C-alpha cells in the first residue's frame, strides 16, 4: 500500500508542490493498493553528509524509487553523485530531471539512471539534422576534452558513418587552455570553411577573444556554437550573425515533476500486478543483500513510457536519455536574440524570419571556399609516366 | 479526425461466441489506449476494460472475469473485444472507446465511438394472445369509462389494433408495446366512452399481426 | 463499491440556470474525479466536464463544475439557456456511473398525468396468469417513474414499463404492465401502481372482485 517514492529536491519551496502532486497521483490511479508516501530532504551541504542521510532517511523508510534535481544556488561542481552510488547497490532505478553534463549518460559508471533532461551531445544530432539540408557537407570541428569533448564528436561520427561521408580533423585541447592560436592556422589552411565549437564558458571566452586579430570571423566563416558557449558570461562577445541556441523548458521543474510522477505511477501500477516484490530492507545498516526487483523496474521504465505530459511526449532511448525533445533554435543578430523556428525533434521546422550568417550574408555559402585544390601524385614507371 | 468506427451489431443465440471489430481513423493510434464501455436499455453505463497502447496491460472491472475479455491489434487499426457464451443481460448498446492517454487506469474518456447492438435472447415468432381488460365497477368521475383489451406474447413488431373493424376511432389510444425477458411484445389499447355504454353495448377490438398470422376478435 | 446519485429528470425554460448533481454515497466525492458526460438522444455520447472542473477543447465555456463535498456530493451547473440543452447527463467518478438525468425544454404548459388501472381479466386468472395494467398518458415532460407496492411495501418483481412516447397532441404517453401469479394476486388485499410526475405522485389501488 505505502509504495514510497522519494524525491530529493531543492529548497522547501521547490519541494512544496510534491505533496500537492501526490494527491493528484493518488486520485487518478486510485485504489486501495497505491497509497503512496512522500519523504524528502533537500540537497544537504557537502556530499558525504547527504550520502549518510539518503540511507539515514530515505531507504531507512524503505523507499522504492528516487528522484533528484539540481542544487538551487551553486554550480555543477557538486552535482549529486552518491545518489547514483547509494542507490547503485540495490539496483533501484533513479530518475533525474535537470542535472545534465553527459557524464551520466553511459550505463557503465552509473549502472541505471535515466534523465528527463537531454545532455548536450544531442546538439550533434541537431547539428547533423540541419547541416544535411544546407548545401554543405565538409565541416571543421573544434572542442575541448574532459569527458564531453569526445562524446559530441563521437556521436557526430556515429551519425556520419552510415552515409559514407567523413568530417575533418578534430582539435582536442585540454580544458582551461589559453594561447591556443597555433591550431587556428592549421585548421585555416584547409578547403572547408565551416567551424564547430564547444567548450566551457571561460574556455569559450578565452578562445573567443583569442581570434579577433586572426580574421576567423566574417562571410564564409559561419560558426557553430551550442548553449554552453552562448549561455553564460560569454554573451557579450558574439560576432555579427552567430548561431544561437536555447532549450524550451529550462527551469520549469514543476511540469517535469508532474510527468515523472505520472510515468512512475503508471509503471508501479503495472508493477503491483507482477511477481514477488522484495520488501525494501531497513536501509544501509546491517543488510547488504541484492534487491532482486531492481532491474525489473527499469526493464519497463526504460521502455514504453509514452506519457502525455505538460513538457510534451517523453520517449526514452535504449540507454536512458529521452527522445523527441522540442527545441527553440536561437540566433544572435548584432547583440540581439531572435529565434528561427522550432525543432520539435527529428523534424526540421525553421520559420521564415530574418536570419544573418557571419559577415552579414543571408545565403548558404559553400562548406569549402573556392575549388581547384586536388593534388596529383604519380610514380616514375613505364611509358605511362 | 478522432472517431472510433464500430459495426457488426446483431443477434446471436445465447452460448455461442461472437466476433466484433471496431476500426479507427484520423488521429494517431499509438499514443492512446482503447476503452470498452457500454450502455444498456433502461440504465446507464459501466466501465469494463482497457487494452494498453500496444499490449501487456489489460484491466477489468468487478464483474468482467471469464468470458468478458478484450483484445486489440495495432497493425491494421482494429479493435477486437470479442464475446463468448453470451446471456440475456448482454443485449445492450456497445461502444468501442479510447482513453486520453496510453493507459486506462484513470478511466479518462473522450471520443465515445459510434455504438453497436448485440442482441442475445430467444428468437422465435409467437402468436399474440388477447385478454379482455375489465373496466371499473360502474365508477366514473367525469362521465367517462376506462375499458380496453390487452395484447400479449407477440414478436416481432409491429401490430395493428382497431375497435369494431376500425369504425370507432375517436378516443382510442394504441399505446406502444414493451419488451419482456422472453423476447416478445405486449400492449393494450384504451378507448374513452360514456359510462352509460357499459352493460348495454358490446365493444369488440381486433388485433392484426402479419408476421404471426394471428387475428383474434375479442369482445370485452 | 459505491453508487452515485443523479436526478431522474429536470425541466427548465430557456434563459434560466440548471443544476445537475452527482452525489457519492461511500467515500469522499472529491477523492475521485467525477466526470460529467452528455449523451444526446440518437447520437454518440459526448464529454462536458471532467476532473470536476474542465471544458474540452472547442467547448464554449458555459459549463462549470461543483466539487464542494458538503454532504459528500458534486454537481454540474450550466449557464441559463435551452438552445441545445435537451439530452442525457451522465456522471462517472471511478468505474461507476450514475442513474442519469434527462433535461427537457419548457414548451407547452406541464399537466398532471392520468393513471388508469385495470383489474386483471377473469379469463387470464383462469389461465393461471395475472396482468396488472397501469396505462399513464398525456404528461409533460415525458419522464415518469412507475413503481408498484404490495399494500405494505414496494415490489419490483414482474414490473414492466415501456418508455414514454410522444403523441400527435404534443404530449407524452407510456405504458406499464405487472407480471403476477394468481396465488399472489388473491393473497394480497390490494395492489397499487405509483407514478411520480413533476414531484407529484398519483396512486391507484384495486381489489379482487
Amino acid at each position: 500500500k505505502i509504495v514510497n517514492i522519494g524525491a530529493v529536491l531543492s529548497t522547501r519551496k521547490h519541494e512544496q508542490m510534491f505533496r500537492e502532486a501526490v494527491n493528484q497521483a493518488n486520485k487518478r490511479h486510485g485504489s486501495w493498493k497505491i497509497q503512496l508516501n512522500a519523504t524528502s530532504v533537500t540537497h544537504k551541504p557537502n556530499a558525504i553528509q547527504m550520502a549518510l542521510s539518503v540511507c539515514e532517511d530515505l531507504i531507512s523508510s524503505q523507499v522504492y524509487a528516487i528522484l533528484v534535481s539540481h542544487p538551487p544556488t551553486p554550480n555543477d561542481h557538486f552535482t549529486p553523485t552518491p545518489v547514483s552510488y547509494t542507490a547503485g547497490f540495490y539496483r533501484i532505478p533513479v530518475l533525474g530531471l535537470t542535472t545534465r553534463m553527459s557524464i551520466y549518460s553511459d550505463k557503465s559508471i552509473h549502472l541505471s539512471f535515466l534523465r528527463t533532461v537531454p545532455p548536450y551531445s544531442h546538439q550533434s544530432s541537431v547539428w547533423f539534422e540541419m547541416m544535411r539540408v544546407y548545401s554543405w557537407n565538409h565541416i571543421i570541428l573544434l572542442v575541448s576534452d574532459d569527458h564531453e569533448g569526445r562524446a559530441a564528436q563521437k556521436r557526430l561520427e556515429t551519425l556520419l558513418e552510415e552515409r559514407e561521408s567523413k568530417a575533418e580533423k578534430v582539435l582536442q585541447f585540454d580544458p582551461g587552455t589559453k594561447n591556443v592560436t597555433a591550431l587556428l592556422m592549421e585548421a585555416k589552411e584547409l578547403e572547408a570553411r565551416v567551424i564547430i565549437l564547444s567548450a566551457s564558458e571561460d574556455d569559450a571566452a578565452t578562445v573567443y577573444r583569442a581570434a579577433a586579430m586572426l580574421n576567423m570571423t566574417g562571410s564564409g566563416y559561419v560558426w557553430l556554437v551550442g548553449e554552453r558557449e552562448i549561455s553564460g558570461n560569454a554573451l557579450r562577445y558574439a560576432p555579427d550573425g552567430i548561431l544561437g541556441l536555447q532549450l524550451i523548458n529550462g527551469k520549469n521543474e514543476s511540469a517535469h515533476i508532474s510527468d515523472a510522477v505520472g510515468v512512475v505511477a503508471q509503471a508501479v501500477h503495472e508493477l503491483l500486478e507482477k511477481e514477488n516484490i522484495t520488501d525494501p530492507p531497513r536501509g544501509c545498516v546491517g543488510n547488504t543483500n541484492i534487491w532482486k526487483t531492481g532491474p525489473l523496474f527499469k526493464r519497463v521504465l526504460m521502455s514504453s513510457k509514452y506519457a502525455d505530459g505538460v513538457t510534451g511526449r517523453v520517449e526514452f532511448n535504449e540507454d536512458g536519455d529521452r527522445k523527441f525533445a522540442n527545441y527553440s533554435i536561437m540566433n544572435l543578430q548584432n547583440r540581439k536574440l531572435v529565434q528561427v523556428g522550432i525543432y520539435n525533434g527529428t523534424h526540421v521546422i525553421p520559420n521564415d524570419r530574418k536570419i544573418i550568417w557571419p559577415g552579414g550574408e543571408t545565403e548558404k555559402p559553400r562548406g569549402y571556399q573556392m575549388s581547384t585544390r586536388l593534388k596529383i601524385v604519380t610514380i616514375h614507371q613505364e611509358p605511362f609516366v | 479526425e478522432v472517431q472510433l468506427v464500430e459495426s457488426g451489431g446483431g443477434l446471436v443465440q445465447p452460448g455461442r461466441s461472437l466476433r466484433l471489430s471496431c476500426a479507427a481513423s484520423g488521429f494517431t493510434f499509438d499514443d492512446y489506449a482503447m476503452h470498452w464501455v457500454r450502455q444498456v436499455p433502461g440504465k446507464g453505463l459501466e466501465w469494463v476494460s482497457g487494452i494498453s497502447w500496444s499490449s501487456g496491460s489489460i484491466g477489468y472491472a468487478d464483474s468482467v472475469k471469464g468470458r468478458f475479455t478484450i483484445s486489440r491489434d495495432n497493425a491494421k487499426n482494429s479493435l477486437y473485444l470479442q464475446m463468448n457464451s453470451l446471456r440475456a443481460e448482454d443485449t445492450a448498446l456497445y461502444y468501442c472507446a479510447k482513453d486520453r492517454a496510453s493507459s486506462w487506469y484513470a478511466y479518462g474518456m473522450d471520443v465515445w465511438g459510434q455504438g453497436t447492438l448485440v442482441t442475445v435472447s430467444s428468437a422465435s415468432t409467437k402468436g399474440p394472445s388477447v385478454f379482455p381488460l375489465a373496466p371499473s365497477s360502474k365508477s366514473t368521475s367525469g362521465g367517462t369509462a376506462a375499458l380496453g383489451c390487452l395484447v400479449k406474447d407477440y414478436f416481432p413488431e409491429p401490430v395493428t389494433v382497431s375497435w369494431n373493424s376500425g369504425a370507432l376511432t375517436s378516443g382510442v389510444h394504441t399505446f406502444p408495446a414493451v419488451l419482456q425477458s422472453s423476447g416478445l411484445y405486449s400492449l393494450s389499447s384504451v378507448v374513452t366512452v360514456p359510462s352509460s355504454s357499459l352493460g348495454t353495448q358490446t365493444y369488440i377490438c381486433n388485433v392484426n399481426h402479419k408476421p404471426s398470422n394471428t387475428k383474434v376478435d375479442k369482445k370485452v | 463499491n459505491f453508487m452515485l446519485t443523479q436526478p431522474h429528470s429536470v425541466s427548465e425554460s430557456p434563459g434560466k440556470t440548471v443544476t445537475i448533481s452527482c452525489t457519492r454515497s461511500s467515500g469522499s466525492i472529491a477523492s475521485n474525479y467525477v466526470q460529467w458526460y452528455q449523451q444526446r438522444p440518437g447520437s454518440s455520447p459526448t464529454t462536458v466536464i471532467y476532473d470536476d472542473n474542465q471544458r474540452p477543447s472547442g467547448v464554449p465555456n458555459r459549463f462549470s463544475g461543483s466539487i464542494d463535498s458538503s454532504s459528500n456530493s458534486a454537481s454540474l451547473i450550466i449557464s441559463g439557456l435551452k438552445t441545445e440543452d435537451e439530452a442525457d447527463y451522465y456522471c462517472q467518478s471511478t468505474r461507476v456511473f450514475g442513474g442519469g438525468t434527462k433535461l427537457t425544454v419548457l414548451g407547452q404548459p406541464k399537466a398532471a398525468p392520468s393513471v388508469t388501472l385495470f383489474p386483471p381479466s377473469s379469463e387470464e386468472l383462469q389461465a393461471n396468469k395475472a396482468t396488472l395494467v397501469c396505462l399513464i398518458s398525456d404528461f409533460y415532460p415525458g419522464a415518469v417513474t412507475v413503481a408498484w407496492k404490495a399494500d405494505s411495501s414496494p415490489v419490483k418483481a414482474g414490473v414492466e414499463t415501456t418508455t414514454p412516447s410522444k403523441q400527435s397532441n404534443n404530449k407524452y404517453a407510456a405504458s406499464s404492465y405487472l407480471s403476477l401469479t394468481p396465488e399472489q394476486w388473491k393473497s394480497h388485499r390490494s395492489y397499487s401502481c405509483q407514478v411520480t410526475h413533476e414531484g407529484s405522485t398519483v396512486e391507484k389501488t384495486v381489489a379482487p372482485t
